[PDB]
RNA sequence: ACCUGCCGCUACCAUCCGUUGGAUAAUGGCUGAACGCCUCUAAGUCAGAAUCCAUUCUAGAAAC
RNA sequence: CGCUCAUAGCGACGCUGCUUUUUGAUCCUUCGAUGUCGGCUCUUCUUAUCAUUGUGAAGCAGAAUUCACAAAGUGUUGGAUUGUUCACCCACUAACAAGGAACGUGAGCUGGGUUUAGACCGUCGUGAGACAGGUUAGUUUUACCCUACUGUUGUCAGUU
RNA sequence: CCUAACUACUAUACAGCGAAACCACUGCAAGGGGAACGGGCCUUGCAAAAACAGCGGGGAAAGAAGACCCUGUUGAGCUUG
RNA sequence: AUUAGCAGUUUCGGGGGCGUAAUGCUCUCAGCUGAUUCUCAAACUCUGAACAUUUUUGGUAAGCAGAACUGGCGAUGUGGGUUGAACCAAAUAUUGGGAUAAGACGUCUAACAUUCACUAAUAGAUACCACAAAAGGUGUUAGUUCAUUAAGACAGCAG
């Protein structure tokens, strides 16, 4: 499965995007971003309820999608869709890497152990800072 | 029910199936009631219920893991009245899980074995 | 002769393998234990992810990786991550250290599922357990193949015992009798579980309903209408053979 | 890794120093806890293990399978000649434990009791043990100090023990050193316990008064010394197989590389026997009569339904013992020590 | 914050006399004497003449402020126990087995046999101010009565705790001896 | 060499023997505040484990 | 999901940790030498408790079972195959829990395996030879020292 | 299973004779840090002569400048276009 | 690299409604264009500064591998951090007196008094450094904000 996100939690690397040079990186788990009515005129929804991050880290795309579904589902159960319009104010652009080594019992033979250690792309990640909004909701004042 | 008799039939001891049902011997593979004690063989005394297979008998019952009563053994045990006793051969008789001998027992049946099991008394000729 | 630490040992693993035999040689690669049925169904599992290693193997137990002397000769290429896709699609799933288990437990899962589907006995038909046909399918001496489909394999094991024994190969029908007050929570439990007809409910008398049920599902429904109610409820036979079960021979 | 197959421990550690007992005869290191409800009575005695025999009795355990049926039960015969009481000793309770307070003796000290004080009795010409003491009873400026010594005991201290000793010389072993020990009196009101002490000076106490009939007693003794024995036969250790090089009667592994010393709990070869041991709940079946030194043979082994005028002694006497000619008591089961060994019986 | 002063006041009825000597309150009533120490408090228990008793606490915060109402209400319990002492009523509930109950008055003990058909006899002594007796009038009920609430309710709780079904489902069986009423006179 | 076999040693291959008090934990509770009520808890308090400490058992110290 | 019921019991999508009983990673000690697998044996420790004791929960009617707590005091087996650890069965059972101790334990053993030299076969190599493939036969040295342990004498800083 | 008894010679005791290996100094432990497994250092636990018979936990015990592994611009036996 | 709509085209490519049928009117709906909008990069830039700590690449990580400035250990003790190669103080000829530094000041252990709170856990107690997290608490102390009340408040007991 996926490696534990305690490995890729803190942003210690230079940022590393999908480009001409990072070729075959898999896609992001968060597919759609902006959810709600979203054809709503801005006079309708006056209330800006945010979710800002208090520590700087690498919020993984797999985490943003789970939080997105968890935020969509509870309001869709509560007051139905089109009672809100949230975007998501963070995009997973920094891609993670894994120097994958075999789980074999005779693993000295096969894997170049820390030789050519530069990992292959797994997933993506969003580099949030302290006080950077990740989930901005626009909704009516009857849903504070 | 009854007392401790001297156990002289371990695991791997063949004994003559005194039973008119089809066996010629009984090979004791474990005794019902033995637990524990690292490297000790499960022994059977008299009166014991053993799990046994037949190594010699009618072929329609020959590779099954059947249940038997040890009705006599030649390891001498003292009854608690002081008298000892030991029989001529080890012997067995096939039953069900409950302890119902469905055949007829031949030879003398030890009366430490007609105690716990009623139907071993009601198919015995000689209870000694 | 007396080295203080003995030499290299076998490469025991937990990793599935796929075969492709091309130009006289036997090429395998290491894959995932379930994610190769995630590849030959049309579903994508991100070709980086479906492999436990990208370098192509001669023998996956010996851990022997091929060379480009016998790769440009075999495949017509030497780029390994294109070799691994041809071996994945045009190969057949070979089997690891757990082959004997994932074949014997497979052929003992197969007889413990496909044989036990819809089977009632002779003499005013009743269902029964699985171990009776686990006796009576070795007794008919069935040899189980997997490449014939499981529904067809269900229709194959009961053909032999329609030929041999007197067994029924259809549905049945029941006429459930339940009292009105203490049986409605028994009604709405089996009403989305099985099919009903002739829902005839009263106030003064008893709810009488008729069923559309397989032959084998009766023994559950004899007991679940007592262990929930807590009283007596009556099993009355309606009919013994209805079609659109396995009688259409799908 | 770990211990592969799990087995119980080879040996008890509640007996662990496993050395020779320092008490040649068996020390009562705990007496029954005193209740002032009861009357004054002794609570220990000293027998000598004559031999062993088996008796037949009809069981009276309702519910059992042997019930109102004969049972052969083995019994040891402990020969108990009467014990002379020869002093008393007071014990005051202190913060560090009981301590010996004043130790009032008697006047006619026997020449067998005075042999305990003397390791070389034959070399001594004038046996001067307890000679300036017995002259306190002659005058009354010394006899006055005995009573002021004794009123210190019956006011200041809490445990009253009579220094009592046996008569080994009355049964012929080869011994004239008369085994001496303190028996704590266990009755109410310390001025009655010192009363029961001084009203028994120079007088003997029989075993039939201390120990009742059909009761459980404890047997303090010293077991049969089997010398320097190896670890199997000492602890119980499974023998190593037929092929072993250095020897097969050993504990194989005596520890891991990591405590890095041999534990005190590893079975090691050493002394067997001559261990001090007590045995609780040994039921007396019969207290036998004394045989008279002037009169006919009292049939001690005569029971009901037998009617044979015979002793407890078998044919040829007890093996490796004499005859039981003083009072005995036969209790069920075995007790520590061989024949001819001093046992300290004790009330439970 | 620890408040400067937090007092309470206990009203002594005219037939009761308290004898307090340094956090050791001792009521004396018509029906019996009762006493309890409060030496686990920094409290000046102090009486105003004959009718009042004033628990006081200088500079207590909480865990200390919270204790003056406790030791006021315990003195009120001691007072009410010696004017009109408490009488608890305990009722037998059983499914099938009629619970038998024995009572002597040596230590005023209760003995509870045929509880759930158990053959063990549930002999239980009472706390040392307490007696009890069966209700001839109301069926299946034993009334406890005493001079102190901490003895009476604890004796009742020991009857109730020792009258449980073990190793079963306690939501169904419900056989026991439970406290029903908690009257005074 | 074989047969029988003392003494001795020996074997669940034979025999005997292998306790009761206090304090606790888990938890169930009592009186009872904080917080007019409630509350096993905060001050106090009760029962309670193959547990812990003693009892009994083993040794008896540059201790008496 | 559990008929309804998120939380009796579970629990996806995510997140946060621990453990050093797996294998990696690294190369810090050791190459004028730490005897390296397994088993047998034996002791002690751990609790991440299988049973036993006391309790509390359940979709706990009884029985059976399941979750948790205080609990490591006391137990935790006989066997067929395999060198096996592991594995997988048969049978007993209150239960057949998981583990460390230099992957405990070779001056404790055995030497089955691995692992020298003989040899055979398969594939590779022209060949000498290779195999991390299969088979077969193949020296297991020393304690009398110090400590530790088990016992045994002995000195007791007014004499016995 | 499950060990038990017996016997000679050992070992053990005495008289006589009388070596060797090994040896930095040497010898009680816990934890800590340290070269990441201490007999020594640090903080603790403690600690009281001189010796005997055993024993195999340790002294990363002893025998051997590691035969495995790598380096060396060190060799050698054998093979081959 | 990349999210979301609103407008224009809108007849269009497709669906249809509308005049009875169509490049004919309008709607998602594609697409082209414009003003917006969310996140943005080591190999982007209009602009653009001043072993150990810091900058810093590979690695999940390391007491791992590799760099850059400075200071050290190696070479170097001493005082402190219980202990210690690198940390803090501070550098070593042999000493006496004084005041100090880091660090401490119940006893070991040289050195203390006064004062205000917080902690009621067997907790906690010198950075490196010998660990601890998400999530919780009607534990307590301080605090922010909103609401209720003599138009009778919360709570209790009742209609």
């Amino acid at each position: 499965g996926r490696r534990p996100a305690r490995c890729y939690r803190y942003c210690k690397n230079k940022p590393y995007i999908k480009s001409r040079y990072c070729r075959g990186v898999p896609d992001a788990k968060i597919r759609i971003f902006d959810l709600g009515r979203k054809k709503a005129s801005t006079d309708e929804f006056p209330l800006c309820v945010h979710l800002i991050s208090l520590e700087k880290e690498q919020l993984s795309s797999e985490a943003i999608e789970a939080g997105r579904i968890s935020c969509n589902k509870y309001i869709s159960k509560t007051g139905g869709k089109d009672s809100f319009h949230m975007r998501v104010r963070v995009h997973p652009w920094h891609v993670l890497r894994i120097n994958k080594m075999l789980s074999c019992a005779g693993a000295d033979r096969l894997q170049t152990g820390m030789r050519g250690a530069f990992g292959k792309p797994m997933g993506t990640v969003a580099r949030v800072n302290i006080g950077q909004i990740i989930f901005s909701i626009r909704t009516r004042d009857n849903m504070l | 029910s009854n007392y401790r008799v001297s156990l002289g039939l371990p695991v791997g001891a063949v004994m003559n199936s005194a039973d008119n049902s089809g066996a010629k011997n009984l090979y004791v593979i474990a005794v019902k009631g033995i637990k524990g004690r690292l490297n000790r063989l499960p022994s059977a005394g008299v009166g014991d219920m053993v799990m046994a297979t037949v190594k010699k008998g009618k072929p329609e019952l020959r590779k099954k893991v059947c249940t038997g009563l040890v009705v006599r053994q030649r390891k001498h045990w003292k009854r608690k009245d002081g008298v000892y006793i030991y029989f001529e051969d080890n012997a067995g008789v096939m039953c069900n899980p409950k302890g119902e001998v469905k055949g007829n027992i031949l030879g003398p049946v030890a009366k430490e074995c007609s105690d716990l099991w009623p139907k071993v008394a009601t198919n015995a000729g000689t209870i000694v | 002769m007396s080295i203080f630490t003995p030499t290299n040992q076998i490469r025991l693993t937990n990793v599935a393998v796929v075969r492709m035999k091309r130009a006289g040689k036997r090429f395998e690669i290491a894959c995932y234990k379930n994610k190769v049925v995630g590849w030959r169904s049309g579903v994508e599992k991100d070709l980086d992810e479906v492999l436990q290693t990208h370098s192509v193997f001669v023998n996956v137990s010996k851990g022997q990786v091929a060379k480009k002397e016998d790769l440009i000769s075999a495949f017509g290429t030497d780029d390994q991550t294109e070799i691994c896709k041809q071996i994945l699609t045009k190969g057949e799933v070979q089997v690891s250290d757990k082959e004997r288990h994932t074949q014997l437990e497979q052929m003992f899962r197969d007889i413990a599922t496909i044989v036990a589907d819809k089977c009632v006995n002779p003499e005013t038909k009743r269902p029964y357990t699985v171990i009776l046909i686990e006796r009576a399918m070795k007794d008919i001496h069935y040899s189980v193949k997997t490449n014939k489909s499981t529904k067809q394999q269900a229709l194959e094991v009961i053909k032999q015992l329609k030929e041999k024994m007197k067994i029924e190969r259809a549905h049945m029908r029941l006429r459930f009798i339940l009292p009105v007050n203490e049986g409605k929570k028994l009604k709405e439990k089996l009403k989305p579980l099985i099919k009903v007809i002739e829902s005839e409910d009263y106030g003064q008398q008893l709810e009488i309903v008729c069923l559309i049920d397989p032959g084998c599902f009766r023994e559950i429904d004899e007991l679940i209408k007592k262990e929930t109610k807590g009283k007596g409820s009556l099993e009355v036979l309606n009919l013994k053979d209805v079609e659109e079960g396995d009688e259409k021979f799908e | 890794s770990h211990r592969k197959f799990e087995a119980p421990r080879h040996g008890n550690l509640g007996f662990r120093p496993r050395k020779r007992a320092a008490r040649h005869q068996g020390k009562v290191k705990s007496f029954p806890k005193d209740d002032r409800t009861q009357k004054v009575h002794l609570t220990a005695f000293m027998g000598y293990k004559a031999g062993m025999t088996h008796v037949v009795r009809d069981l009276e355990k309702p519910g059992s399978k042997m019930h109102k049926k004969e049972i052969v039960e083995a019994v040891t015969i402990i020969e108990c000649p009467p014990m002379y009481i020869v002093g008393l000793v007071g014990y005051v309770e202190t913060a560090q434990g009981l301590k010996t307070y004043k130790t009032v003796w008697a006047q006619h000290l026997s020449d067998n009791f005075r042999r305990r004080l003397y390791k070389n009795w034959y070399k001594s010409k004038s046996k001067k043990a307890f000679t300036k003491y017995v002259k306190q009873y002659e005058t009354e400026e010394g006899k006055k100090s005995i009573e002021a010594s004794l009123q210190a005991i019956k006011k200041r201290c809490s445990v009253v023990r009579v220094i009592a000793h046996t008569q080994v010389h009355k049964l012929k072993l080869t011994q004239k050193k008369a085994h001496v020990l303190e028996i704590q009196v266990n009755g109410g009101s310390i001025v009655e316990k010192v009363n029961f002490a001084v009203a028994n000076f120079e007088k003997t106490v029989n075993v039939t008064g201390v120990f009742a009939e059909n009761e459980l007693i404890d047997v303090i003794g010293v077991t049969k010394g089997k010398g320097f024995n190896g670890v199997i036969k000492r602890w119980g250790v499974r023998k190593l197989p037929r092929k072993t090089h250095k020897g097969l009667r050993k504990v194989a592994c005596i520890g891991a590389w990591h405590p890095s010393r041999v534990s005190t709990t590893v079975p090691r070869a050493g002394q067997l026997g001559y261990h001090h041991r007590v045995e609780r709940n040994k039921k007396i079946y019969r207290i036998g009569q004394a045989q008279p030194e002037d009169g006919k043979q009292i049939s001690t082994g005569k029971t009901e339904f037998d009617l044979t005028e015979k002793t407890i002694n078998p044919m040829g006497g007890f093996a490796h013992y004499g005859m039981v000619k003083h009072e005995f008591l036969m209790l069920k089961g075995c007790v520590a020590g061989p024949r001819k060994r001093a046992l300290t019986l004790r009330k439970s | 914050m620890k408040v400067i002063n937090s007092s309470r006041k206990v009203q002594i009825p005219e037939n009761v006399t308290v004898d307090v000597k340094g956090r050791s309150v001792k009521v004396t009533g018509p029906r019996g004497t009762l006493s309890k120490s409060f030496d686990h408090a920094s409290v000046d228990i102090n009486l105003v003449g004959k009718k009042e008793l004033t628990v006081d606490l200088w500079f207590g915060n909480r865990k200390q402020i919270a204790c003056i109402k406790t030791i006021t209400s315990i003195i009120e319990n001691m007072i009410t126990g010696v004017t009109k002492g408490y009488e608890y009523k305990m009722r037998f509930v059983y499914a099938h087995f009629p619970i038998n109950v024995a009572v002597t008055d040596g230590g005023r003990v209760v003995e509870i046999r045929n509880f759930f058909g158990e053959k063990i006899v549930r002999r239980i002594e009472l706390l040392d101010g307490i007696t009890c007796y069966r209700n001839e009038k109301a069926k299946d009920e034993i009334v406890l009565t005493g001079n102190s609430l901490e003895l009476l309710s604890q004796s009742c709780a020991t009857i109730q705790l020792r009258s449980a079904i073990k190793y079963k489902d306690v939501r169904k069986f419900l056989d026991g001896i439970y406290v029903s009423e908690r009257n005074v006179l």
